[PDB]
């Protein structure tokens, strides 16, 4: 029943906009308070601002005063948010979510909208460079590097290896991606499968002992 | 005193 | 704005033990006579949006089992999850409306506790191929410790380095709950070939001395 949908992620250069939508169903739209909350990677939760949907007023963070504009289509129940001059620390997920109201305040967001992941970069589609990480048990990896932009899958003999995996989260050197997997095996040939969607990248790189 | 809000709608 | 405080940060439990974490307000949250706090509870699990538990401090949404808990007033308040379930795993964060903006504390992460265990280490040269870009990353996996908390040190023919040093950690592991981390020497291809031996060193609480993996790049 109470539904709120956010719009695709976004991927944009530094000083462009993004407009995110949300759209409600479920519940009479004009009836709640919307909040817009915002979450950079790997941190806490911070309040952008709120709208009222039935006459269009907003209130921002002193933080957000000039970053975001809030609006509503009432006769398509969605609410909209707009950002400017966007630079790479407004790279985060972005949520739009539903206050319940009463004893005068919006005392609890009880329904989430599922994010928007805007991320700004000034990189360009950058398909991985893979190099191989070569030593009872035996360790062995892959090197994942310059690509851009997330994400990328790694597996380990098209899946056949799932024992002994850790694919370590990505990390940023030179507004490019770097990660590295590693794998663990019993002593006797291992291969590793990097794909990267966002540059039609499949690549498979053997482990050459030595 | 919390700070306030009207009704929506 | 108001602050509010969370503690610990990270907290480590058992399925069925009880558990209280703590969320402290710069302001009274409560109003006058009313009895009323303006305090609430949310639960994040990875990868998924925040879900409210609690709020007016001590108050259920419904749905939220009676296994959660929420109580204090003015500037002290805590959560407290009566019988851990493996589902409660998740970061929790506390959060007033007492004031514009509303503020969220910094979240409590819930993790698993289980028997300490070293990690084990191992040390890669830069491939050939890599050596062609005029770079060259030598990469160290930890893998499979716990407890979390560790330190890598480089060396470069015996003298440390910190520059060009990056790291990257697991969340802890669903089928172990253990974690791991990758550490990455990156040099200029030039540099790599001007030294011999590079170590990597992995200090953690089940060793007295550091753990060290080296190679010589002539071997």
């Amino acid at each position: 029943q109470v539904q709120l949908q956010q719009s695709g992620a976004e991927l944009v250069k530094p000083g462009a906009s993004v407009k995110l939508s949300c759209k409600a169903s479920g519940y009479t739209f004009t009836n709640y308070y919307m909040y817009w909350v915002l979450q950079r990677p790997g941190q806490g939760l911070e309040w952008i601002g709120e709208i009222n949907p039935s006459n269009g007023g907003t209130t921002f963070n002193e933080k957000f005063k000039n970053k975001a504009t809030l609006t509503v289509d009432k006769s398509s129940s969605t609410a909209y948010m707009q950002l400017n001059s966007l630079t790479s620390e407004d790279s985060a997920v972005y949520y739009c979510t539903r206050s319940r109201y009463g004893n005068y305040v919006n005392y609890g967001m009880d329904y989430w909208g599922q994010g928007t992941s805007v991320t700004v970069s000034s990189a360009s589609t950058t398909p991985p460079s893979v190099y191989p990480l070569a030593p009872s048990m035996v360790t062995l990896g892959c090197l994942v590097k310059g690509y851009f932009p997330e994400p990328v899958t790694v597996t380990w003999n098209s899946g056949s290896l799932s024992s002994g995996v850790h694919t370590f989260p990505a990390v940023l050197q030179s507004d490019l991606y770097t990660l590295s997997s590693s794998v663990t095996v019993p002593s006797s040939t291992v291969t590793c499968n990097v794909a990267h969607p966002a540059s039609s990248t499949k690549v498979d790189k053997k482990i050459v002992p030595r | 005193a919390p700070d306030t809000r009207p009704a929506p709608g | 704005d108001i602050v509010m405080s969370q503690s610990p940060s990270s907290l480590a439990v058992s399925v069925g033990e009880k558990v209280t974490m703590s969320c402290k307000s710069s302001q009274s949250l409560l109003y006058s006579n009313t009895q009323k706090n303006y305090l609430a509870w949310y639960q994040q699990k990875p990868g998924q949006s925040p879900k409210l538990l609690i709020y007016w401090a001590s108050t259920r949404e419904s749905g939220v089992p009676d296994r959660f808990t929420g109580s204090g007033s003015g500037t002290d308040f805590t959560l407290t999850i009566s019988s851990v379930k493996a589902e409660n795993l998740a970061v929790y964060y506390c959060q007033q409306y007492y004031r514009y903006p509303p503020t969220f504390g910094g979240g409590t992460k819930l993790e698993l506790k289980r028997a300490d265990a070293a990690p084990t280490v191992s040390i890669f040269p830069p491939s050939s191929e890599q050596l062609t870009s005029g770079g060259a990353s030598v990469v160290c996996f930890l893998n499979n410790f716990y407890p979390k908390d560790i330190n890598v040190k480089w060396k470069i023919d015996g003298s440390e380095r910190q520059n060009g040093v990056l790291n990257s950690w697991t969340d802890q592991d669903s089928k172990d709950s253990t974690y791991s981390m990758s550490s990455t020497l990156t040099l200029t291809k030039d540099e790599y070939e001007r030294h011999n031996s590079y170590t990597c060193e992995a200090t953690h609480k089940t060793s007295t001395s550091p753990i060290v993996k080296s190679f010589n790049r002539n071997e």
